[PDB]
């Protein structure tokens, strides 16, 4: 009774061409009366979610006509035709066979398609200032890289840290990231970028 | 039309109770079933509570980890839903949504943000070291509460500056980040309201 | 039972069905595409049909020669080489029609005087409407008392003397002759339509606006057919000499659109017309479809730096609005028909607007062209000309060439390269992506219009092939002898040009289609060679091997049942077996007659091809079968004067006694007469109009035909294998009143169906209405294009 | 720059001298000052409206028909406001003759 | 949940709302009345 | 049990001004879910039945508008704003609380409103015509007795056969005939006719 | 579309069987449980019986009277519904309609005739009646089959024709009456196609 949402969770898209997201299941969602218990929800950045499709394929009032859905016994697919730039957000597919429901699930997010644009590195160690109380940030400041994947490590062999990323860089749309590190004060005596668009990690001493 | 404006707020230390109210208008309240969901920052939504209609009467089904500390009630004279809860905990920080419908989540309402844990306002002295020698981030370590802004040389330089979200350190003290991105005169000082610190500096090596 | 399980499911299903139907209705009301059925055009040069227009476009030829010397212009003081003298034009050339001075007032109900009073614009519009109606395949006489809208785009201007001074013989008709409303009122009055008739004057963008209105009334549902067109013509050099005062006219008179040497826009004249119908309705009735219109937009430029100053934001907004209404994107258009007026300032602004509206999101370059290079500025006639060019190019699968474009302009930037100027022909083949195009039009008043055109659906494929042995008649009609001769010559010429045509297709197209006219000709050739022989014979003048004859205001026929005299018959088993109408009606009457009269249908209707007791019932049976097949073939009867056995035949036909009962009574009459040897109906033994009921058991030539002719019936048709007493009737034809003609049914042993083809051809030859769908029905014959009506024009001018 | 249409009923009339022999002060404005096409265009030009500004001639009913057009443009949603009307003035005694 | 009238009822209500909205839109698109705001005239007999 | 639904019997109408038919009940038809289980059906003269309104107030697709249902769970009503000439026939209320519905009930009737008119009577004796052998038959007949509704009895009764025409169309007046039969024992000595339009009963014998 | 187009019918003696077929087309027949309804001549519509859908079991219910002699078949392969007869009686003469729903009676069929009786093809007897003392008329005596038409002097008279629907007697033979009115000769004619005994008769005191 587990439902999962296939297709890439990034799913780059551009205005003008159609897009499609297919949601898979484990059993047959066809009730004895002859209806599929599937619903679709859209969450835009910074506002409450709205209902899009209910009961397999039925566009609710107020939804733009460009949205549509197709269903089957176990396979369902939401499809658009003329996607705009205001349709960026998160999409959720829901079953309704079992009334006790839980967390909505990972869902699928979308963004504007672009090129690779491998990131940049700005590693250097702290010396003074508010850092004098004792801590060190190894943030390499991965700047202007479209693919989301970027892991970091450290040698100067790892441990706890914190992550912080921003939105799709407005006009630039290049997902700047500054994965930083917190360090204790007195334990004296860099990043390992593994981006898809790169070929070898770089690291500077301290 | 349909109005589902919420009313309430929360900033309490763990141990006490709180009340949340959902107001409905423009449609009959005697038939639909109200539900409460929550969204914690950084993750996805999850179901919290749901109450049936008068045709069946009561019969609440609080999901999990909230039994004995959360309650749902409805009023028909003014058609108001209530999510009074007691004995708050650390993992209860979220934004709560009141929605109409039991299974089909119809037209939603605006969200109410709640907070927990004990902290006090402290020195907002932020971070030096702009990208000289976009260097480590215009961080605001050891500051509280969340509302804070950023500025750069009296708001004259704007290009290449990106403001980053919170960090959620191991304890309640918070911070966020900002950069300049001028690698080819610049040091960031911000304005904090609760601590009353309005500073903007310029020294940089 | 059915607790909470079945009760709500039915209501849910019904609600879903209702919601689906309502949303489908919303979509149909808002965005139903329309279809173009046929087009008609008149352009400068030798162009008179769209085929010539496409040939000129493909071969890359211009149609600018000079000035007309027929319309009484001074032509001489029109240009004193100093520009600023009064009465001095600037154009030493242009593209002008050479047929405006001529007209044919006889074809329409038009007197020579009021014809002399008629403006050339409506004069051309009438012919355009008639030609497009014939090209569509709809008989122009069928459109009577039906909702059909007419929309025209004109510019008033002036034709003749002022109303205050008047004329000598043409005075009262001056007002109606020169008025924009009458331009469409006359079309509506002549064709007898009942839909809205509208004339719109919105400068050079008038015509497009018209079709926009035609695209709304069809969508709303106030009309089921639209005719939208535009026209522009000049009977006076006033326009050139007034526009020269703004110094906006190029000397020579050409359009160098998007060229480094732009000097002006020139002037021309022309006319165009389109017929539009809802796609579902057109496809339901099988009407041809050439292209589909989806979205149109009309806008104004607002306040600018003068009336003539154009705007870019308005053009961008109108383009985006048209795209939104069509529900498409900017990347779905492969080519555009831009204005390209050729002026110095208009071209950069239009180029920038088109750039910013189309090319920002484009992977493939966009082709751009302008028809004004080939023909020049046609004022209100433009817009529809671009639509015709685009649809012709799309159908032919080739993009034509724009002239004077080898030297691109220097005031526009093409660094992006998203727009490629059309300098050479480009293939436009079919594929997965449907082809689409856009057409723009801007007026000097300040009104902009944009439209989008798409290819017809590719569903026509799937036709089968069927053969047969029945030969079908060919007919052709006109309103005058020379008209018939020229029509025959043109048909023979066209059949000579295009071989491989089946006789069935030409017969069907010359069937329902062309209207019914006084002068008629008909025949039935075995093959096409003899068809060409008889056609050239008709073209020479001596009609032999065919049938001819004038018939004015005649629509009735008379069935007469002759008695004995067609003996020995010439047994026709082919009639019984090949024709199913016989094999049903004659079979029914025969098995009705079987129990009473012991003689069977087997013995002598088996026939030994190599006695009143037997014949009279069988003559009655074959007579009623022949009458049934004739009446089923579309030709209805009238009062019958059948004699002897013809009395019983007329009793059966007019509704006196039933088929079985009439057969039984004729069998009784035969059995009682085999011993001594050894619906309005006209009585014969008495000679009076009598009801069909008085004929009973007790009931069992000159004055009759005189009275029948005096009533109004002037033709006589007898159903017999050999016409008897025809001369006796024929001698009377000249003896009193109008002439009389009698048509035989069969011949001496010529029982073949070709004899019936000759009989039908003779029937149509003299004023008899025949239901051609009934005689064709199932043959697989499909519509085939044919030449339109050839006219007889005469000079009609009125100098100022 | 607002969506607002103009609909005017008209019947063409003769006002000044003939076009081929224009006067001394009025030469380039004869075409603009007589054609009915600008009869509504000026209304759009002075006030700077951006909407369908057409002129329709249907004889003595030309004004009323104009109204029938405007309402349609209002119901389809093309424009938010409309101005419909009609006018006739005879400057020469030719019509009554 | 309770029997089966816990999911079909909401769907039926939503369908009814959508149908009502669509029919209202059709009616407004077809027969919306037009209100006249102001008028002006210039007529013979000194009427202005 | 059942609610024994009923309607206000016949109701003549006229083209133009509106009309309405009420529908009462004994047990409330408002289901717990919040819906009314009622519907309306129309039967045209000599044609299959039809559906107009379902679930209290909802117009089925294809209905030529002009029909509106309303009312609470006890006092339903169906109203027609404009009355044409073709919407004449029989109208039936219908419920759905009880699944084993046996009959549609009597149902109301409609017709064209017409000024009240009086009939005529023509008693016909059982002559020596094709009756001849042992049998008897007598008809006294009626004509143009709008509105419908009358009675015929014979004295000096128990068996008779009646027949009524259908509105006569254009004139809109009924015509009725009644027949009484007997074998041999006749000639031992009259139908009387009562209509609300006319006066004290009349009759004719022999 | 969604046409039904029923088939079958005719005349059968008491104590016999028959088959009635409903042909669903233009829609999915999967779950559209249908029903059969009966309308007697001169009375209202009375329900006969419905057959459930195979999704819920495919069972069926009947309403008394016809319970032991009426059976319903549900051939899903051809989307056909069957009504089977058993030992019919004279009182069952009625028009049978095949509906679409089980609780909401949607689109209806077209109906059949099916009459049960026992008689021979007996012709008419002609019955002109006595004059008003003007209400001359011609009632038609016993005749078994339905189609019989009457007129006056072969349809020359049109005004005043008041032919009435036939009735049924104990013998099962029907009676047809028609009258005219005109102040002052006319001949009534009848046709009986199953009997072909068309005759004429005039009445004059």
């Amino acid at each position: 009774d587990v439902v999962m949402t296939q297709s890439p969770l990034s799913l780059p898209v551009t205005p003008g061409e159609p897009a499609s997201i297919s949601c898979r299941s484990s059993q047959s969602l066809l009730h004895s009366n002859g209806y599929n218990y599937l619903d679709w929800y859209l969450q835009k950045p910074g506002q409450s979610p709205q209902l899009l499709i209910y009961l397999g394929s039925n566009r609710a009032s107020g939804v733009p006509d460009r949205f549509s859905g197709s269903g089957s016994g176990t396979d369902f697919t939401l499809k658009i035709s003329r996607v705009e730039a205001e349709d960026v957000g998160v999409y959720y597919c829901m079953q309704s066979l079992q009334t006790p429901r839980l967390t909505f699930g990972p869902g699928t997010k979308v963004d504007i398609k672009r090129t690779v644009a491998a990131p940049s590195v700005f590693i250097f160690p702290p010396s003074d200032e508010q850092l004098k109380s004792g801590t060190a940030s190894v943030v390499c400041l991965l700047n202007n890289f479209y693919p989301r994947g970027a892991k970091v490590q450290w040698k100067v062999q790892s441990g706890n840290s914190q992550e912080s990323v921003t939105e799709q860089d407005s006009k630039d749309s290049t997902y700047s990231l500054s994965s930083t590190l917190t360090l204790s004060k007195a334990d004296y005596e860099a990043c390992e970028v593994t981006h898809q668009g790169l070929s070898s990690p770089v690291t500077k001493s301290f | 039309e349909v109005q589902l404006v919420q009313s309430g707020g929360g900033l309490v230390q763990p141990g006490r109770s709180l009340r949340l109210s959902c107001t409905a208008s423009g449609f009959t309240f005697g038939d639909y079933a109200m539900s409460w969901v929550r969204q914690a920052p950084g993750k996805g939504l999850e179901w919290v509570g749901f109450i049936r209609s008068k045709a069946y009467g009561g019969t609440t089904e609080y999901a999990a980890s909230v039994k004995g500390r959360f309650t749902i009630s409805r009023d028909d004279s003014k058609s108001i839903a209530y999510l009074q809860m007691n004995s708050l905990k650390t993992e209860d920080t979220a934004v709560y949504y009141c929605t109409r419908g039991g299974t089909l989540f119809d037209y939603w309402g605006q969200g109410t943000l709640v907070t927990v844990s004990s902290a006090s306002t402290k020195g907002p002295s932020v971070f030096p070291l702009a990208p000289s020698s976009a260097a480590l981030g215009c961080l605001v370590k050891d500051y509280f509460p969340e509302p804070v802004t950023v500025s750069w040389n009296s708001g004259a330089l704007t290009s290449g500056v990106h403001t980053f979200p919170a960090v959620l350190q191991s304890s309640g003290l918070y911070s966020l980040s900002s950069v300049v991105t001028v690698p080819s005169t610049y040091i960031c000082n911000v304005n904090h309201k609760p601590s009353n610190t309005k500073v903007d500096k310029k020294v940089e090596p | 039972a059915s607790t909470d399980s079945e009760k709500v499911a039915e209501y849910l299903r019904r609600a879903t069905l209702d919601l689906r139907a309502a949303r489908q209705r919303i979509r149909e009301l808002e965005g139903e595409p329309v279809a173009v059925v046929a087009m008609a055009c008149r352009l400068p040069g030798g162009v008179s049909t769209p085929e010539e227009f496409w040939e000129l476009l493909s071969e890359g030829r211009d149609a600018v020669a000079g000035l007309p010397t027929d319309r009484g212009w001074d032509l001489d003081s029109l240009f004193h080489p100093d520009p600023t003298r009064s009465g001095t034009a600037h154009q030493r050339g242009g593209g002008f029609l050479t047929e405006a001075t001529a007209f044919d007032p006889a074809f329409f109900g038009m007197s020579p005087r009021e014809a002399l009073a008629v403006d050339p614009q409506q004069r051309l519009m009438l012919e355009l409407s008639w030609e497009v109606l014939e090209r569509a395949g709809i008989p122009p006489t069928s459109l009577q008392a039906s909702p059909t809208g007419v929309f025209v785009g004109l510019i008033p201007q002036e034709y003749g003397p002022r109303l205050a001074e008047g004329g000598e013989g043409v005075e009262g008709y001056l007002m109606t002759g020169t008025t924009t409303s009458v331009a469409s009122g006359r079309i509506a009055y002549t064709l007898g339509l009942e839909g809205p008739a509208i004339s719109v004057d919105t400068a050079c963008s008038s015509s497009l606006v018209a079709v926009h209105l035609a695209c709304q009334s069809l969508r709303r549902g106030e009309s089921s057919l639209a005719m939208a067109g535009g026209v522009t013509v000049m009977p006076t050099p006033g326009m050139l000499v007034d526009f020269s005062r703004m110094n906006s006219l190029a000397p020579d008179g050409r359009c160098k659109a998007f060229s480094a040497g732009a000097n002006g826009f020139g002037m021309a004249e022309g006319a165009g017309m389109l017929l539009l119908e809802r796609l579902s309705d057109a496809r339901r009735n099988g009407h041809p479809v050439l292209a589909v219109l989806r979205g149109t937009a009309v806008n104004s430029d607002g306040a600018s730096n003068g009336l003539s100053a154009p705007n870019g934001r308005a053009q961008v907004r109108v383009i985006q609005q048209a795209l939104a209404e069509s529900g498409l994107g900017p990347a779905d258009i492969d080519a555009v028909e831009a204005h390209g007026t050729g002026t110095r300032l208009g071209d950069p602004i239009e180029a920038r607007a088109l750039f910013e509206a189309y090319g920002r999101d484009r992977e493939q370059p966009l082709h751009l062209g302008s028809v004004k290079s080939n023909l020049g500025h046609t004022q209100a006639a433009a817009g529809v000309a671009g639509v015709i060019k685009m649809v012709l190019a799309m159908r032919a699968g080739t993009l034509p060439r724009t002239l004077h474009a080898s030297e691109r302009s220097k005031e526009i930037d093409w660094s992006s390269g998203a727009i490629s100027l059309l300098d050479e022909p480009e293939p436009w083949p079919a594929g997965a992506r449907p082809r689409r195009a856009g057409v723009s039009s801007f007026g000097i008043s300040g009104t902009n219009a944009h439209a989008i055109i798409e290819e017809a659906p590719q569903v026509v494929e799937g036709e089968r092939v069927e053969a047969g042995d029945v030969v079908a008649p060919w007919v052709l009609s006109a309103s005058s002898a020379e008209g018939l001769r020229a029509q025959a010559a043109r048909l023979a010429a066209h059949l000579r040009e295009h071989p491989g045509q089946d006789p069935r297709d030409i017969a069907y197209s010359l069937a329902t289609g062309r209207a019914a006219l006084p002068h008629r000709a008909a025949f039935a050739p075995v093959d096409e060679s003899a068809a060409l022989r008889v056609l050239d014979g008709l073209a020479t003048g001596n009609a032999d091997g065919a049938a001819v004859g004038t018939s004015r205001a005649q629509q009735r026929a008379v069935f007469v049942f002759p008695g004995q005299g067609w003996q020995w018959a010439g047994m026709a088993v082919d009639l019984l077996d090949t024709s199913p109408v016989f094999a049903a009606a004659l079979r029914e009457c025969a098995d009705a007659l079987e129990p009473h009269l012991d003689f069977e249908v087997i013995p002598f209707l088996r026939a030994e091809a190599a006695r009143v007791d037997v014949v009279q019932p069988v003559m009655f049976a074959v007579m009623v079968s022949l009458a049934s097949m004739w009446r089923a073939h579309g030709v209805e009867p009238a009062a019958v004067i059948g004699h002897s056995q013809g009395e019983i035949a007329a009793a059966c036909v007019a509704g006196a006694l039933s088929l079985d009962d009439a057969a039984r009574v004729v069998a009784l009459r035969s059995r009682v007469i085999a011993t001594m040897p050894g619906v309005p109906f006209f009585s014969t033994v008495t000679g009076r109009w009598t009801q069909p009921d008085e004929l009973d058991a007790g009931y069992w030539f000159a004055d009759a035909v005189r009275a029948l002719a005096e009533q109004g019936y002037r033709t006589f048709l007898e159903v017999s294998a050999h016409p008897i007493l025809t001369a006796a009737i024929e001698e009377i034809g000249d003896g009193s009143g109008a002439d009389l003609s009698a048509i035989h049914s069969l011949r001496r042993g010529d029982g073949s169906l070709a004899d019936f083809g000759e009989a039908l051809s003779r029937a149509f030859a003299a004023g008899v209405a025949v239901d051609w769908e009934s005689v064709h029905l199932g043959t697989g014959a499909r519509r085939v294009p044919l030449p339109t009506y050839p006219f007889q024009r005469e000079r009609v001018w009125l100098e100022p």
